[PDB]
């Protein structure tokens, strides 16, 4: 995507995430397991939710054109009336196709960042630690168990652990 | 000839407000009210041009 996580430097999506649009995937010897980082889809759903709402409440007044009959001796001002309201009706529908396509485009992009973020995040406490295999994994250079990986989730890596 | 018929009839409206009258004057060629329509309930309509059934 536009920050370059999404089929970027993370290769694919894990079919094996129901729970969350984004989390971690820990392999130590008390085996392996996904997990939604729970606080970042809430961050994702509700801003998913408000630009619904916003797009639900923000043409709320748009335009209703009623039916106004004219004799046969008034084609000028039932051409007025007819062009007004098959105006107002093209610059309505203009309005909500640019409102889907602009926010579809940023829908997207707030998806990649929030990818992106995690990733930083998890690298910015791992900073010496561990190494980047390039694709999303990092390797831990200490023996780190389930509660290391807890730590890392919520956000708490403890820096002094001896790692050489 | 317009349905065999080539006279002409010619129908005008108003709406009569409370308390007030109206008043027909002629001496021929009046199409006179039999009935009027009391305007109990205003609100909010339309008129619809469709072809549908209820
Ligand atoms: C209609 O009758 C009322 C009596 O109830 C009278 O006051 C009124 O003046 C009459 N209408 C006109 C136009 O005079």
């Amino acid at each position: 995507g536009l920050f370059g996580a999404i089929a970027g430097f993370i290769e694919g999506g894990w079919q094996g995430m129901v729970d969350g649009w984004y989390g971690y995937h820990h392999s130590n010897e008390q085996g392996s397991g996904y997990a939604a980082d729970k606080e970042s889809t809430q961050k994702a759903i509700d801003g998913v939710t408000n630009k619904v709402n916003s797009i639900i409440d923000k043409m709320n007044t748009q335009f209703e054109a009623v039916g106004r009959e004219f004799n046969n001796l008034e084609r000028r001002i039932e051409n007025l009336n007819k062009k007004m309201e098959d105006g107002f009706l093209d610059v309505w529908t203009y309005n909500a196709e640019l409102l889907v396509l602009m926010e579809n485009e940023r829908t997207l992009d707030f998806h990649d960042s929030n990818v992106k973020n995690l990733y930083d995040k998890v690298r910015l406490q791992l900073r010496d630690n561990a190494k980047e295999l390039g694709n999303g994994c990092f390797e831990f250079y200490h023996k780190c168990d389930n509660e290391c990986m807890e730590s890392i989730r919520n956000g708490t890596y403890n820096y002094p652990q001896y790692s050489e | 000839k317009v349905n065999g018929q080539s006279g002409r009839m010619e129908f005008f409206w108003t709406i009569l407000k409370p308390n007030d009258a109206i008043n027909f004057e002629s001496n021929g060629n009046f199409i006179a009210p039999e009935y009027a329509y009391k305007i109990v309930k205003k609100g909010d309509s339309a008129i619809m041009k469709s072809e549908l059934e209820y």
